[PDB]
């Protein structure tokens, strides 16, 4: 079902990224009538400010320079009921390193009952020019290569000791 | 002799007085041959005719000094009765005596009651009865009395011995005739009816046999008073458990949080009355009747946004389902015992409470709800075993013969019988291909085929009919059973879908070549020979409970429907009818009788419907368990006596296969000679270095390390994998180290053993697979194509990797080992149930072939009537105009065979069987539109197969398995199969505790007042005062329980501290005494155990609710009281000797379970790898589902005790539009689709129920009876 | 439904008659849904006069053969509904008659008095 990935937080200079905003309901089988609106402040600024807004499958980008002919839809299509709230910046430069924020607002339809709730997540995201690569990676490779080499050592050397004792307690008999 | 027949006269009773006077003057036992009711020792010959039915002197010398006289039979029957005058008044001697007793003596009398006591048991079924059923009723009435009158007038009301009260039955006939005239001239007129059903059981006192059959029942439930003692004893314990642990979870709903007008929730909650006003307030699941259960846990349940979790309200199930007091928790832990729709409470508790409280059903399900019923069971099999040893014991003590000569060479050939075999075969299989989109063709070429067929056993008929004369043809039992069906065959040609069925009972022909599936009919025929009355006296009171449910609950599911149905129409299951009344008594029969209890609650009082269901419950199974014991029993037993050789006369089977050997070698020999005519030294220190190696126990333990490493490391891929990153690539990289961790080991154990001595090994081929699965795949990946479709579904084969660990460990590989042995006769049993099942499907095909489909609102799922939408045509003209109709079918029908067994599995469980039956008594026809209960009467359909399917292909497959585990171990010489060698030493050990003599008596001490104490606490006067300590405590805590004022929780709390202080000075007085010598028992120290346990977690239960707050600890803390209740095994040797043999069991109930939780471990991976994405249906929930370790574990745990598999394969039979969604979008992740695979699912489930079924089951029972039998030898 | 009255009462002149009108349904006597209809005829044939009546209290309609003599004698939270009747005068003699509608019940039930003034 829907999973809360939490996004990446490096994207290199050039190429695409997608940020992830999902929120999933706490039962799966409720109605709602969910819109979006993200805000944005660049590394320097001390400001949040207001990019884009989506509702009703129409995306409203806010006249913003940095963000302009640049940014799509990413998330949940075709419904009312977003629970993946991704967007997709089809060409990083350097003003897209900040701290983004994902406003949430949905509108449970109960029996009887009308529940408008709100969620905020953030996302900070910092550009480079050379994807680097992950801590864990390189350490699970180097632990897994010292692993293989021990273990081969030690069984070589359980072999060469043994071999020398059973052959020379058969030329001994 | 026979001139002992002299009559009973003036002058015999002058010799009997003078008799009498020197018995007096004195101031042995009878003879057990000439008792009544039995016939006369063939020493006395015939009868003269001037001596039948006429008082003749007391054949008996044990008689001779009283006053008793015998009449004799025709019929040589001998019936003991008085000369002392009847009712002080009517001598021996007098023409209404002897009338009176020719008349009682007479068989046509007996006759007359029979019929006409059958006759009103017809008249008993009637909910209401017409106006003129009153005459009968006087007719039936003044044949009783009458023959009540009869009885007296022959032989004394009750003046001493041999009248007429003098039987107890009798009793019950008098009984009988007083309510009779009481009603009728006195005047609850229900209870009066309910009592009319008491003169059904004269047919016991009437029919022959039926006595001994009841008594030797009440005899077999004088057995059971331990088994019982000890059922109450364990229920009693985890009641109180689960009054401790879930008081009051139940109450837990889902509440508004924003409230208008100031409202509160108890303002709230003294104004809803309705089920409208609740949903307002409360979340309710669509087409639910109780709120949803939240809990306030992390693993409970979680209530929607702006709802919150709050305990308030009622109960679930009208109130009955609940821990909140001692007597419903007690209900439930009989449920829970018996297992009756227990999947439901286990559920609701999970989710009210928590995931992690699934220990305490894992273990109640373990302990109480299996080993209770097979102790039960072992004992009902002792008492059957010494009653038919004792009853062996006394046993012992011109132009025509021209054509006859001709076919009968013709006919009578061997090969004409194989010939006749595979057109049975060919029959069948051909009438096995119909399925409901049967296009024209198709069925005028099944037409074609079935004239053919019945043409070709008509003539066979007609042949060996003018081979050899009706004389001799119709004296044989397979001859007229063939002529019977083939008769029906034309009768049905001349003219349905049951009278072409008829035919499939053919297929029987084959048990004379068939050694398994002659023994079902062996059973089947005992069933109705030997064990006929056994089956008669079941169906009486089969009978008997049905009219009696009806009389009392009929006119209350009438008058009060609205409390159990929305509708206000009477519900699916009642008892307003004898028929729904029988349906109800069949289906408690079968097992379920909870979820017909509420509504029967609810319309007519907890105190009725209890009572009834009780008593049903209990006599009924004890009867059938008494019916199927005996079954397995003699037919497993009494059928192995060496009777006739081993086809003397070879089968004609057997010959014309004989002779196609024969000739298949001349044609060899033939063709053979026709052809002719025409035409390194330091090599083996290496290896013996690698042997040296892999037979080393530190590289077998780093193996085994290594191999429980990957197999935990599989339960990490959860959906929820992609949150953890670091965690992926960490297990990535240790899969790479664990191929060359096994390929390593794989490549020693080449050059150590050798290549032959390696592949001639079934643990090393495994092993060899598994790792060439895992190279592959890893090769595969390496070279980038790993997606490649086969490729990427290579992968979930890992999940196979735990079955590396059935070759290390030694208890799993010798339990392993007994299923291998055993395999064989599975199969065996397995064919013959598919090849019975096979007849029943087609059945099913052929009645309910495609009348499932319905026109449904998809909106609310409710079938719309059938006055408006009569068919298929007006369901498409009403989606035309709607969107939310839908002309469905149910996902497991009869569609075709393949789903006919299905069908018949999910049956024959009863899980998921409602359903089927429901469609099947509404279905109509090809396409239309069901109507309710259109054909009721197809309930019967269902009946037979559970009987004759679900009832005798158990009775044959418990039979087979044990036989088979029993040649098994006399093959091993009388060892254990299920313990290791290890565990046998253990054994042994442990056997010798249940014999060891009493010890010397501790001496007295020293000092007079240490001895004073001594005498004080070495008395029985002690032991008894513990004990009567020790129930008042167990009282003290069943007192308790929800919603208890503040002061009796208080008062509560002192009475158990006094207790507390008790127990302790007894203790401390008993170790003043015995000195050192307390602690050699171990009933004594673990009665100090328990002492100090119980102190220390009163001070800390004190503690953790003063000075921190933790309900959850608090609540599993106060469970250190127990101990003070189950030191009442100290001193009942009943069950003493029962948890003994449970002690014993346990050594190879370990090894059982180990095997199973690998298998579980397998199946979970399986799961989580499948059905993790499949729609949230039926049985798939959000918190019973497959998307974790968790949860694939808590489901398969359900569905090993077979419970709930049909609602968890439902929801993967769905597989195209509109039912699941192909291409759906699931947020975090790279998976499309929420749709099943019908296939793998089948085999996934049918598969695991499979093995649960002969592992759980068939494993569990013989390791329980063989430990038995020796606890209590 | 199943009503209990009495097929004749007997009363004297200028003595007090209960008219003992119960029934026994399975469900609660809902106040928010129970409906009375008490009505009062000279003769079987006769029509029958509306005079006291349960919808959510019980409203006496004081017809003015009646007077101020007519009040509620029973209890519907125990399934007795009769109506009692002071000083009864030989004018008063004729047929009673209650019907009782008790949902969620959907039989309606009729019981039938015929009162009788004595001497
Ligand atoms: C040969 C014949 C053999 C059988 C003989 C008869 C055997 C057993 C009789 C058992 C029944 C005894 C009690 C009768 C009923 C009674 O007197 O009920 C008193 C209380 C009522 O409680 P309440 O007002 O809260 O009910 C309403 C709760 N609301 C509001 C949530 C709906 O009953 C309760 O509490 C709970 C009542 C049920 C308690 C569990 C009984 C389990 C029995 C198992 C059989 C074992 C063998
Ligand atoms: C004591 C006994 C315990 C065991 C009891 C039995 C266990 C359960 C039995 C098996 C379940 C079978 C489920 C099959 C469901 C079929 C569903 C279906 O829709 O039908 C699929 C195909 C027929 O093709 P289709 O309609 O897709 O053609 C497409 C044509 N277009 C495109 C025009 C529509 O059906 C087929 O493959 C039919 C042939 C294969 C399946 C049926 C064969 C008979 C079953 C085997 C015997 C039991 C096996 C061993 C069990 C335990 C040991
Ligand atoms: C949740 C509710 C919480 C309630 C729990 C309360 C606390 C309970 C305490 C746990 C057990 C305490 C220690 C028990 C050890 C008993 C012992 O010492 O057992 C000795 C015997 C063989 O000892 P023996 O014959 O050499 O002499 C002594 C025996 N005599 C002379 C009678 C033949 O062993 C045996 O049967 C061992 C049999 C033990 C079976 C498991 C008992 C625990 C349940
Ligand atoms: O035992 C089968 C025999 C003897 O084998 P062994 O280890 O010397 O036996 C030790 C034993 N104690 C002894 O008496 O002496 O040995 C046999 O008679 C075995 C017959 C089968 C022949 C197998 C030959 C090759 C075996 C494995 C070689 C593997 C080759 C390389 C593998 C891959 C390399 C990367
Ligand atoms: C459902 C279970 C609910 C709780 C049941 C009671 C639990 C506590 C049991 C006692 C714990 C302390 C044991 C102290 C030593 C007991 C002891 O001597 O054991 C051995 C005794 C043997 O008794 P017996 O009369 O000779 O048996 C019949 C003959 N043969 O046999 C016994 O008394 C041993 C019984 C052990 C318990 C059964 C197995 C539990 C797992
Ligand atoms: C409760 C009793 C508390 C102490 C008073 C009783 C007391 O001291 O005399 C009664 C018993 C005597 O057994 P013992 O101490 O092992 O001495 C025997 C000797 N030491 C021996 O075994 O040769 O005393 C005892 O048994 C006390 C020691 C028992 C072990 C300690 C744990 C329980 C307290
Ligand atoms: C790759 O795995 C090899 C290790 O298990 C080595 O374990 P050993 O078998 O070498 O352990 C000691 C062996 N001997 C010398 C004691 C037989
Ligand atoms: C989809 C794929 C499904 C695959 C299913 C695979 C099931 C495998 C089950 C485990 C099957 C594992 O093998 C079972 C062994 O019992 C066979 O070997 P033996 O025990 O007979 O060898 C002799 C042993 N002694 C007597 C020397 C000790
Ligand atoms: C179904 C019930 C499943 C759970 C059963 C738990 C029984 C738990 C009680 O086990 C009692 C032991 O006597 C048997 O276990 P073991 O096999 O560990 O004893 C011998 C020691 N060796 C064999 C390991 C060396
Ligand atoms: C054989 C007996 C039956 C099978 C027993 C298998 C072992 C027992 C398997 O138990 C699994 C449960 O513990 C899963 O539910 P939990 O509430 O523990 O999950 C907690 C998850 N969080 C909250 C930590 C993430
Ligand atoms: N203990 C046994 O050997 N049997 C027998 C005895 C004879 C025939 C078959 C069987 C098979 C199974 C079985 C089942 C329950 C109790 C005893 C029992």
């Amino acid at each position: 079902g829907c999973v809360e990935v939490d996004s990446e937080t490096e994207a290199v200079y050039g190429m695409t990224f997608k940020i992830l905003c999902i929120s999933c309901k706490r039962r799966s089988e409720t109605n709602a009538e969910t819109f979006t609106e993200w805000t944005f402040r660049q590394k320097g600024t001390e400001e949040f400010v207001k990019i884009l807004r989506y509702e009703n499958e129409v995306l409203q980008l806010e006249e913003d320079e940095r963000f302009e002919g640049r940014v799509v839809w990413n998330g949940s299509r075709g419904t009312k009921d977003l629970q993946d709230l991704s967007i997709f910046i089809t060409n990083v430069t350097y003003n897209h390193s900040g701290d983004y924020e994902c406003h949430v607002y949905r509108l449970l339809f109960f029996e009887n009952y009308e529940h408008n709730t709100s969620v905020v997540k953030k996302i900070h995201i910092e550009v480079v020019d050379k994807a680097n690569r992950d801590m864990a990676s390189i350490v699970s490779e180097i632990m897994m290569y010292v692993l293989i080499v021990v273990l081969t050592i030690w069984l070589v050397a359980e072999m060469i000791y043994c071999y020398k004792k059973i052959a020379a307690a058969t030329e001994t008999a | 002799g026979p001139q002992s027949f002299v009559h009973f006269t003036k002058q015999s009773l002058a010799l009997i007085e003078q008799r009498i006077a020197e018995r007096k003057s004195k101031e042995p036992k009878p003879s057990s041959d000439l008792e009544a009711g039995k016939q006369l020792p063939f020493i006395y010959g015939d009868i003269p005719p001037g001596m039948v039915s006429e008082p003749l002197e007391d054949l008996d010398p044990y008689y001779a000094d009283k006053k008793t006289f015998i009449v004799l039979n025709k019929g040589k029957t001998i019936f003991r009765f008085n000369a002392t005058p009847a009712l002080y008044m009517l001598s021996p001697f007098s023409p209404l005596r002897r009338i009176s007793i020719k008349i009682l003596v007479h068989s046509l009398f007996s006759m007359l009651i029979m019929c006409t006591i059958l006759t009103n048991c017809i008249f008993m079924t009637m909910n209401n009865p017409p106006d003129w059923t009153k005459n009968v009723e006087y007719t039936f009435t003044g044949i009783y009395t009458f023959e009540s009158l009869v009885k007296i007038l022959a032989r004394g009301f009750c003046v001493g011995e041999f009248t007429f009260l003098r039987d107890p039955w009798n009793w019950l006939d008098f009984v009988v005739i007083v309510f009779a005239y009481l009603t009728e001239f006195v005047n609850n007129v229900s209870a009066l009816r309910t009592f009319r059903v008491l003169r059904a059981l004269k047919t016991i006192s009437v029919i022959p046999g039926l006595k001994t059959i009841v008594g030797a029942l009440i005899q077999s439930v004088k057995k059971l008073s331990d088994v019982m003692i000890l059922t109450v004893f364990c229920l009693s314990v985890f009641a109180l458990i689960g009054l401790q642990l879930f008081m009051g979870n139940l109450k837990h709903k889902c509440f508004r949080n924003s409230l208008e007008n100031n409202e509160t929730l108890e303002s709230i909650m003294n104004t809803l009355e309705s089920e409208e006003d609740f949903r307002k307030y409360f979340y309710y699941l669509e087409g639910s009747k109780d709120a949803l259960l939240c809990g306030f846990s992390t693993d409970s349940g979680q209530c929607p946004e702006g709802y919150t979790c709050v305990k308030i309200g009622r109960n679930p199930d009208y109130g009955y389902t609940s821990f909140d007091t001692f007597s419903w928790a007690f209900l439930a832990l009989f449920r829970l015992m018996t297992q009756d729709y227990w999947e439901n409470l286990y559920q609701q508790t999970l989710r009210a409470a928590g995931k992690t409280y699934m220990i305490f059903f894992v273990v109640v399900i373990f302990l109480g709800s299996f080993y209770l019923i097979n102790l039960i069971l072992a004992v009902v099999a002792m008492a059957y075993e010494e009653q038919n040893q004792a009853n062996i014991e006394e046993a012992k003590q011109p132009y025509w013969i021209k054509f006859k000569k001709c076919i009968y060479f013709i006919v009578m050939d061997p090969f004409v019988d194989l010939a006749i075999t595979i057109c049975i075969v060919l029959n069948t299989l051909f009438m096995a291909m119909e399925h409901h989109p049967m296009t024209e063709e198709f069925k005028n070429v099944l037409a074609i085929g079935n004239l053919v067929f019945t043409g070709i056993f008509a003539a066979e008929m007609v042949l060996k009919l003018i081979a050899m004369d009706p004389y001799e043809y119709f004296q044989v039992g397979w001859n007229i059973f063939d002529s019977l069906i083939v008769t029906l065959s034309l009768v049905e040609l001349f003219l349905l879908s049951v009278l072409r069925s008829f035919r499939l009972l053919r297929v029987f022909k084959l048990a004379k070549s068939w050694p398994t599936l002659n023994m079902l009919i062996k059973i089947i025929g005992n069933s109705v020979g030997a064990l006929g009355n056994l089956t008669l006296v079941l169906a009486i009171i089969v009978f008997i409970f049905a009219v009696v449910g009806m009389q009392l609950f009929g006119k209350s599911y009438k008058e009060c429907v609205c409390k159990i149905n929305d509708d206000c129409t009477l519900p699916r299951w009642h008892m307003n009818d004898f028929f729904h009344s029988f349906l109800i008594v069949f289906r408690v029969l079968c097992g379920e009788w909870i979820e017909t209890m509420w509504d029967c609650m609810e319309v007519a009082g907890q105190a009725m419907c209890l009572i009834v269901y009780m008593m049903v419950m209990v006599i009924g199974n004890l009867v059938v368990l008494n019916l199927f014991l005996a079954l397995l029993l003699s037919s497993f037993s009494s059928d192995n006596l060496t009777a006739i050789e081993e086809d003397p006369d070879a089968n004609n089977l057997q010959i014309a296969v004989t002779r196609i050997k024969k000739g298949i070698n001349y044609v060899k020999q033939t063709l053979r000679e026709f052809i002719l005519k025409a035409f390194g030294k330091i090599w083996w220190n290496i290896r013996k270095t690698c042997y040296k190696i892999v037979e080393h126990s530190w590289f077998e333990s780093f193996i085994v390390l290594m191999i429980l490493l990957s197999s935990g490391a599989l339960a990490f891929e959860d959906i929820y994998i992609e949150r953890k990153k670091t965690i992926k690539i960490i297990l990535e990289y240790a899969d790479k180290i664990f191929t060359y961790i096994f390929i390593l080991e794989m490549l020693l154990k080449w050059i150590a053993y050798g290549y032959k001595t390696y592949f001639t090994n079934a643990w090393c081929w495994l092993d060899f697979l598994i790792v060439d699965v895992s190279l592959v795949t890893l090769v595969a990946n390496t070279l980038g194509y790993s997606d490649l479709g086969p490729i990427k579904s290579l992968r979930t084969l890992r999940a196979l990797r735990p079955l590396r660990a059935l070759s290390r460990f030694e208890g799993m590989r010798v339990v392993v080992n007994a299923l291998i042995g055993a395999i064989p006769s599975i199969m065996n049993v397995l064919l013959v149930c598919l090849i019975f099942w096979l007849i029943f499907s087609i059945m099913g095909v052929n009645l309910f072939a495609g009348k499932f489909y319905e026109c449904i609102n998809t909106t609310d799922g409710s079938r719309f009537p059938a006055s408006q939408v009569p068919n298929r045509s007006e369901c498409f003209a009403l989606m035309n105009v709607s969107q939310n109709v839908r002309w469905k079918n149910l996902k497991v029908n009869f569609d075709n065979v393949g789903l006919g067994y299905l069908s018949l599995l999910q049956v024959a469980t009863f899980k998921g069987w409602t359903i089927i039956m429901y469609a099947a008594v509404d279905s109509v026809n090809v396409d239309k539109q069901p109507k309710y209960e259109y054909s009721l009467y197809m309930y019967i359909y269902f009946v037979v197969f559970i009987i004759f399917g679900s009832f005798f292909t158990l009775n044959l497959f418990i039979g087979v398995i044990i036989d088979n585990f029993n040649q098994q171990k006399k093959k091993l010489g009388g060892q254990d199969i299920f313990m290791t060698e290890e565990q046998k030493k253990y054994y042994n050990a442990m056997k010798k505790l249940g014999s060891k003599k009493p010890q010397k008596p501790i001496p007295r001490p020293g000092n007079k007042i240490q001895g004073c104490i001594f005498d004080l606490v070495t008395n029985q006067a002690f032991d008894i005062s513990i004990m009567v300590l020790i129930c008042l405590n167990m009282v003290t805590m069943m007192v308790e329980k929800e919603g208890q004022s503040q002061h009796m929780t208080e008062v509560l709390y002192w009475i158990n501290v006094v207790f507390i202080i008790l127990f302790t000075g007894e203790c401390v007085l008993k170790l003043i005494s015995l000195r050192h010598y307390y602690f050699t028992v171990g009933w004594n120290i673990f009665d100090f155990v328990v002492v100090i346990i119980s102190i220390v977690g009163m001070f800390l239960a004190d503690l953790i609710e003063t000075y921190f707050v933790s309900p959850t600890l608090f609540r599993v803390i106060r469970l250190a009281r127990i101990g003070r209740i189950l030191r009442l095994v100290k001193g009942a040797k009943g069950i003493r000797t029962l948890l003994f043999a449970l002690m014993m069991s346990l050594p190879a109930l370990f090894n059982i379970g180990l095997l199973l939780f690998l298998v579980m471990f397998i199946y979970a991976i399986f799961g989580m790898s499948n059905f993790a994405y499949v729609k949230k249906e039926d049985g798939i929930n959000d918190m019973f589902n497959f998307e974790t370790f968790g949860n694939s574990m808590i489901c398969l745990f359900q569905i090993t005790t077979s419970a709930g598999w049909d609602g968890l394969l439902a929801p993967i039979l769905n597989s195209k539009p509109p039912d699941c969604d192909p291409k759906k979008v699931h947020p975090g992740s790279s998976v499309e689709g929420d749709c099943g695979n019908p296939s793998v699912g089948i085999f996934y489930f049918v598969s695991y129920i499979i093995i649960s079924f002969l592992v759980v089951v068939n494993m569990y029972i013989a390791v329980i009876l063989e430990n038995f039998s020796v606890a209590t030898e | 439904m199943e009503v209990t009255v009495p097929a004749t009462l007997n009363v004297l002149n200028g003595s007090d008659a209960r008219l003992p009108c119960t029934f026994n349904s399975c469900y609660t006597v809902n106040h928010k849904q129970f409906s009375l209809n008490w009505t009062y005829q000279e003769c079987n044939n006769c029509s029958e006069e509306m005079f006291l009546q349960f919808r959510m209290k019980i409203i006496n309609l004081k017809l003015e053969r009646f007077q101020d003599r007519v009040e509620f004698s029973g209890n519907p939270s125990k399934y007795d509904v009769s109506v009692m009747l002071r000083n009864v005068q030989p004018e008063d003699e004729g047929i009673y008659n209650c019907y009782i509608m008790n949902p969620p019940d959907r039989h309606r039930g009729h019981g039938k008095i015929h009162l009788q003034v004595l001497m």
